[PDB]
């Protein structure tokens, strides 16, 4: 199987900077991009950032940037290499943040392209 | 030797509709050579003798009129239906001429619900 | 920036019934994605490249049309199929299409 | 007569796309170097530089090197080839040791930091029973803090045990020419406004490719192949961001690239034929390894460049260049090898415009690592030896390879981000106008004529 | 339909000429399709995929009637039904790029042809020497 | 001896029935006889022997008078200290399992007889082209 | 009480990797070009003589 597994929910501040991680694992995880997409109620879907996580080689959004940092955690052993650990610091948080946050993932097929995301992480609510 | 396993036992639908079967077997029709497979769907109806209906596992008989559809290659195959007939509703059958000795089908005896 | 706009919104029928949901891309040329997410559920990808299938969904999600018109069309509305419809290009989303029980 | 009667005919010039490994291939002067100086050197046939080429007249193929094969086959070929030239090397088995290091003798300014660290350790001798103390110099950036006193270790002391890189062996680019076998052909797009996809009018058959000089560069990639008249940029699909933009232009920009700092190569005595090339003193002055590029021409292929891009956004788009995001040490800062030594040097001199609808030099300091993660791969790190004296040189900027912001809410601009990633990126500008293709004989028509019994 | 002229006339050549053209020139194509510490096993399986190519296609003209003829006529007749298309149209109009797509569905419909007709020949033959 | 039958007909179908009734289906044998870190070599070493027996095979053939034939008929005579049999019981009574056991030890004998016939029928053919 | 392995005195033991797994998987064993390859059908056969079938 292929699981993307996040942290759970969290109550923050007027301020302050959030930090989600999402551990993927089934499969290479030095080979497919992750992308990090949010849902605000009455605003609908809103995409974040994707990360090349060989690299960890990031692309924000336009008007997310300055605030948002994306890192990874690779697996460097011989014995376990299919998962990782990706992560995304928001920062900046206002009260129009309060929003459930995503890791996804594309599909392996020879025609999904980068966006057609097949994996999805369950989400974390992040109330401000 | 080769077991050919259709999948449902009975279809008892409504007339109209379109339905769908399906016949598995238990070892690969089709023939590299001639790039062609080896399905006969038959048609028996009660007390009678059977007809053909399905040739070169995709192919119509001539007599057949243009609402069915024998689909697919390799192992698993497909009888597709677009409408069905009062004429229609009694037992299908798969049939293997790949070898020696003519396995048949279970028999799916489609009738109307 | 690709602007999409869902032109039925709330469209309310009745199970067993089809329906047909659009959506209109400001700039033509690309395929089109369609999410279902149903209530307090996580996301899930139906169809991708505007007509394949993905893995895990049954046939009846049928996606067409070009240029700058898209369409979804469900066939026999199963009670589970109720539910919120995105449709994506690239990076850009539609503001959801409910489908309702009359 | 109007029955015909069939023919099949053998010999019939059509092919299909196929997909086969290709061999290689070396220039006959490539041949004559011997004994693995270089990579595999008798292991590849040799032939002429710019092999034979017909071509042929009223055809027309359909190309795309972005589902293109034989990029895949020499990403993997040059991977494992990397790979085998370190079979005989060297492992730094013994060198995972408590390194007691201090600063390097130097007027020590608080305010930045020292770029070397002095770093004594016990060597094992070449007899067992007796060990040395013996001394090094080491960067920042290979050695870590591992927890009064100030004692480091390397920072792969707990992943690998790190493969020298043979001083024997150079890495410098030699021109593969990729070779088909019998039964199949390359295909060459001699088209000038040809985007590497659709079709292509004047296409040529050839039996192997041109001179691939194998550079591994993320951002800026260098001694590239140049463009006919104009700045080429070329793309998957425009629209899509996590694609990709390889920029190819005419003229190339003159890049020179130093380490300014005099260095003694000192030999340690692991065991039984082990040697250990270390670090011995900074003769002279300490001084930081940078590059130049020149500002005007520079200034003017970027005029040339966004000249190019305002084609597919719009006339009265405003267009910016910032610099890379964020990542690694190779993704942000433009990797490459100027003779055995890996610079990554700082790329916000360069990316650094806005452009309106309407004698100097760029100094880019480096950094210079010794140990290297190439690829990426679980287990296998390199130590690279330090070489002799200051070292220059001069290179061409080919190409770029940006990468389009996630432009959204009204963008009146849109900015462009340098990005290495892949380095199929590199190797897709350079096999963008080649195909391999099946020649398929036995064709079958029919003409007036029934066998004679 | 050949005169004289000095250049090279080579490999893939008349490849967009007519196909009325390329048959001129087909020993080209079939002369240059033969001959052309762990790299040798790919060099070596590259060259035996070359020779089974090769015996593949010598089979498949040796079971017809040509085995070394390089054009040869055959006792099947074309069917209408396959390209429906007239003779002034093929030989003088469309290449073997071309007339390659036209005919790719009915491949191996006609090759089955030219066997069974080889088979009935050679039994024909048989008997014919054996009532001598 | 071929009708019209709609089942396989594939390779060694008819190889229990009698030989002449095999003889109906001689190319699909021909055809089935060619194309089907370290396990590479012994599949290409495996690779290189079937295009090894096929060439051998095939230069047994073309040094007769037969080389794409696949029935070709010569001059030689049967002589009858070989099998001693009628004609009526070989080609409807036994099958090639059943022959081939029967003439192996007069095998390569025959050979060479074949090669004689076929030598002495070239330099007649190329004494008859000469006195022309 | 001091113990050792019981294989110091004869190799160095090579730790099974937790990578790869032990399980059976079915192979095929396919004949090359020109060899084929015989299955008998009998039901009653002791694998030694004539098989029918
Ligand atoms: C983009 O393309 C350019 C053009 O080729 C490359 O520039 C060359 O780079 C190579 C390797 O980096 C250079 O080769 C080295 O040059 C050093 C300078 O010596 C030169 O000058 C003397 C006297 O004229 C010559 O005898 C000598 O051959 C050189 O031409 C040498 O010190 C080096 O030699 C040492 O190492 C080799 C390794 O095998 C030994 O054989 C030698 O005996 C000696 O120990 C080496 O020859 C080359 O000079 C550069 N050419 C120019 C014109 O600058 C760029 O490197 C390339 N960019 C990238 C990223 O690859
Ligand atoms: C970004 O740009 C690239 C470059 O154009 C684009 O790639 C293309 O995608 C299409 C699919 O979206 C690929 O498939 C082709 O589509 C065309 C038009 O539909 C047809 O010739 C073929 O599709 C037919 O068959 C499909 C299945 O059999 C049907 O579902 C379909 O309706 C058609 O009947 C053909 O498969 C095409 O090959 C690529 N081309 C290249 C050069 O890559 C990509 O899709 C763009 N991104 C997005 C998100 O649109
Ligand atoms: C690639 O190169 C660029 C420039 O070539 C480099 O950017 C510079 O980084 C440094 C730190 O990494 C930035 O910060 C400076 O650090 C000193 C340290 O003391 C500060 O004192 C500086 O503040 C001065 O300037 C302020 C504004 O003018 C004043 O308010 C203040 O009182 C000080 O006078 C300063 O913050 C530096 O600003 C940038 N350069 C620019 C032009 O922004 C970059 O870091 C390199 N890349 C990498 C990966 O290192
Ligand atoms: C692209 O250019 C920007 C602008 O120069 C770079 O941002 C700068 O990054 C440096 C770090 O490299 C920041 O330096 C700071 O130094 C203090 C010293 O103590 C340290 O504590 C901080 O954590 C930080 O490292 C600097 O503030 C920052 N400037 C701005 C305006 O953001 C960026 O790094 C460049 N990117 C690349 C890949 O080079
Ligand atoms: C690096 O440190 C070593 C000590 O470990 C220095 O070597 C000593 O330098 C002093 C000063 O000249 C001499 O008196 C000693 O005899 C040296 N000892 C040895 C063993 O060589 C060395 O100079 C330092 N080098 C740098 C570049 O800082
Ligand atoms: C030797 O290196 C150490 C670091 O390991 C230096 O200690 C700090 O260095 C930074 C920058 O070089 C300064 O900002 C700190 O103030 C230093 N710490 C202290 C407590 O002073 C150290 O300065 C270097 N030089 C010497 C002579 O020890
Ligand atoms: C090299 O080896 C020597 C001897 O094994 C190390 O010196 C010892 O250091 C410890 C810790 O300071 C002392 O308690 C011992 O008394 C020392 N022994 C001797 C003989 O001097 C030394 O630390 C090692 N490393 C270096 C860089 O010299
Ligand atoms: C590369 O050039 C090709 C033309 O050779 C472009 O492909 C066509 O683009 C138009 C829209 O501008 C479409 O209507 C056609 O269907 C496309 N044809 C094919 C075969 O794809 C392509 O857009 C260009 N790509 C870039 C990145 O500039
Ligand atoms: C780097 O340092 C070496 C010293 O090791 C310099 O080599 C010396 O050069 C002078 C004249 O240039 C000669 O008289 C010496 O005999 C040389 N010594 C050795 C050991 O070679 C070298 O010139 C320096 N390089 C640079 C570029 O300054
Ligand atoms: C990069 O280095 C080259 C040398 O390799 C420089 O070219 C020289 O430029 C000077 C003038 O500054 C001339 O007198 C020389 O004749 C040039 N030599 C060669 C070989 O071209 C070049 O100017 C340097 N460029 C930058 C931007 O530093
Ligand atoms: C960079 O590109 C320039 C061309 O713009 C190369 O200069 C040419 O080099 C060839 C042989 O290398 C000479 O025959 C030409 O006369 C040169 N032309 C010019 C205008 O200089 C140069 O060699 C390339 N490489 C480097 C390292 O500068
Ligand atoms: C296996 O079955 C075979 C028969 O197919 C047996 O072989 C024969 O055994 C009889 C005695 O019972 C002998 O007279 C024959 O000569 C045997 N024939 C051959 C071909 O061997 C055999 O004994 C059976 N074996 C077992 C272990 O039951
Ligand atoms: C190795 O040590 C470094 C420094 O503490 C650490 O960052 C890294 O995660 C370690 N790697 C492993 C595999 O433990
Ligand atoms: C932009 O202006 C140029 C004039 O040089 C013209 O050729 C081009 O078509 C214009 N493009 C648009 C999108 O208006
Ligand atoms: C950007 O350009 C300005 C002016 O050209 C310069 O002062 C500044 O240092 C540059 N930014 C960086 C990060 O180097
Ligand atoms: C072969 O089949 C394809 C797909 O059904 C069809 O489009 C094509 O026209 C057929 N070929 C010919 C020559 O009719
Ligand atoms: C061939 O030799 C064997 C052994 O001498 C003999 O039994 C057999 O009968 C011979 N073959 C024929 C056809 O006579
Ligand atoms: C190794 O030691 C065991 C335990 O004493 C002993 O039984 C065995 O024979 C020894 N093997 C060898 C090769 O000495």
């Amino acid at each position: 199987q292929v699981q993307l597994v996040q942290s759970g929910a969290v109550i923050k501040t007027p301020g302050s900077s959030v930090k989600i991680s999402c551990r993927a694992s089934g499969y290479n995880f030095r080979d497919y991009s992750i992308h990090w997409v949010r849902l605000i109620p009455d605003k609908g879907f809103e995409w974040i950032g994707w990360i090349k996580p060989l690299w960890g080689a990031v692309s924000y959004a336009r008007q997310l940037q300055g605030r948002v940092s994306m890192t990874r955690q690779l697996s460097q052993d011989p014995d376990d290499p299919d998962w990782g650990v990706a992560y995304m610091e928001f920062s900046g948080l206002t009260p129009a943040d309060t929003a459930e946050y995503f890791c996804v993932r594309r599909g392996s097929c020879d025609y999904c392209g980068d966006f057609p995301w097949q994996y999805w992480g369950q989400g974390t609510v992040v109330v401000v | 030797d080769i077991v050919m396993t259709q999948s449902p036992d009975s279809l008892a639908v409504s007339l109209g509709e379109r339905v769908t079967l399906n016949c598995k077997s238990s070892q690969s029709l089709l023939a590299s050579s001639n790039n062609k497979n080896y399905l006969a769907w038959y048609y028996q109806k009660p007390g009678q003798a059977p007809k053909l209906l399905i040739y070169w596992a995709s192919t119509r008989e001539s007599g057949v009129p243009n609402r069915f559809s024998g689909s697919g290659s390799g192992s698993d195959f497909t009888l597709t239906i677009s409408g069905l007939q009062a004429e229609d509703v009694a037992v299908y059958y798969c049939q293997q001429y790949y070898t020696t000795p003519l396995t048949f089908g279970g028999g799916t005896k489609v009738e109307i619900k | 920036e690709i602007v999409l706009t869902q032109s039925p919104g709330i469209l309310s029928l009745s199970p067993g019934e089809t329906a047909t949901l659009f959506c209109k891309a400001s700039q033509g040329g690309n395929a089109m994605t369609w999410y279902q997410k149903r209530r307090g559920q996580v996301p899930r990808l139906l169809i991708y490249d505007t007509s394949r299938r993905a893995s895990g969904v049954p046939d009846r999600f049928v996606g067409s049309g070009s240029g700058t018109d898209f369409f979804l069309t469900i066939n026999k509305l199963d009670r589970e199929d109720f539910a919120v419809y995105y449709c994506q290009q690239f990076e850009f989303f539609g503001l959801g299409s409910e489908l309702e029980v009359h | 007569a109007e029955n015909l009667w069939v023919t099949v005919y053998y010999g019939v010039p059509v092919w299909k796309d196929a997909e086969t490994t290709l061999f290689c291939a070396s220039d006959a002067k490539a041949y004559e170097t011997e004994k693995h100086n270089v990579w595999a050197t008798h292991a590849c046939v040799p032939t002429d530089p710019n092999p034979q080429e017909i071509h042929l007249e009223n055809v027309t193929e359909e190309f795309n090197m972005w589902k293109n094969n034989m990029v895949e086959q020499m990403h993997t070929d040059i991977i494992s080839l990397w790979d085998q030239s370190l079979k005989p090397c060297v492992k730094l088995t013994p060198l995972c040791v408590t390194l007691q290091c201090t600063n390097v003798t130097n007027n020590i300014t608080d305010d930045m930091r020292g770029e070397l660290k002095n770093c004594s350790f016990n060597m094992t001798t070449e007899l067992r029973d007796k060990k040395q103390k013996v001394y090094s110099l080491f960067y920042r950036l290979d050695v870590v803090q591992i927890n009064s006193n100030k004692e480091y270790r390397l920072i792969n002391c707990n992943t690998s045990a790190c493969t020298q890189a043979c001083p024997k062996v150079s890495f410098e680019p030699i021109p593969i020419h990729y070779c088909a076998p019998a039964g199949f052909a390359i295909l060459k797009c001699k088209d000038k406004k040809f985007n590497g996809t659709g079709p292509c009018p004047s296409v040529s058959t050839v039996q192997c490719t041109h001179g691939i000089k194998p550079v591994v560069s993320t951002q800026l990639l260098l001694n590239g192949s140049l463009a006919e008249e104009e700045v080429m940029i070329r793309s998957e699909n425009i629209t899509n961001n996590a694609k990709n933009i390889l920029v190819q232009f005419n003229t190339p920009v003159q890049i020179n690239c130093t380490r300014p700092n005099n260095n003694t190569r000192k030999s340690i005595r692991i065991g039984p034929g082990q040697a250990f090339y270390a670090t011995g003193d900074i003769i002279g002055d300490i001084r930081q390894a940078h590059c130049n590029v020149s500002k005007a021409t520079w200034n003017e292929t970027l005029g040339k460049v966004v000249k190019q891009l305002r084609k597919h956004f719009g006339n009265n788009t405003i267009i910016r260049f910032a610099n890379s995001s964020g990542g690694d040490l190779e993704v942000t800062t433009h990797s490459f090898n100027c003779g055995g030594e890996f610079f990554y040097c700082n790329t916000s001199g360069l990316f650094n415009s806005t452009w309106i609808s309407n004698n100097d030099s760029i100094t880019l300091p480096c950094r210079i690592k010794q140990i290297i993660n190439m690829w990426q791969r679980i287990g296998q790190c390199m130590y690279a030896p330090p070489i002799q004296g200051v070292i220059r040189c001069v290179s061409n900027i080919t190409g770029l390879i940006l990468t389009r912001d996630g432009g959204s809410t009204n963008s009146t601009t849109e900015t462009f981000r340098p990005g290495g990633g892949d380095m199929r990126d590199n190797w897709r500008s350079e096999l963008y106008k080649y195909k391999v293709v099946k020649i398929e004989p036995l064709g079958v028509a029919p003409t007036r004529c029934k066998r004679r019994v | 339909a050949v005169g004289i002229g000095a250049v090279f006339l080579g490999f893939l050549g008349a490849a967009g000429s007519t196909m009325g053209a390329a048959s001129m020139t087909l020993t080209v194509q079939a002369r240059n399709l033969l001959s052309g510490t762990v790299w040798g096993i790919k060099q070596l399986q590259a060259r035996v995929l070359a020779v089974e190519r090769y015996l593949r296609d010598q089979q498949l003209l040796g079971i017809w009637g040509c085995s070394g003829k390089l054009i040869c006529c055959t006792n099947v007749p074309w069917n209408s039904s396959w390209s429906n298309r007239n003779l002034s149209e093929i030989w003088d109009n469309m290449t073997w790029l071309q007339w390659d797509k036209e005919i790719s569905n009915y491949t191996q419909i006609i090759y089955g042809l030219l066997e069974e007709s080889q088979n009935q020949q050679e039994k024909n033959e048989q008997d014919l020497l054996a009532l001598d």
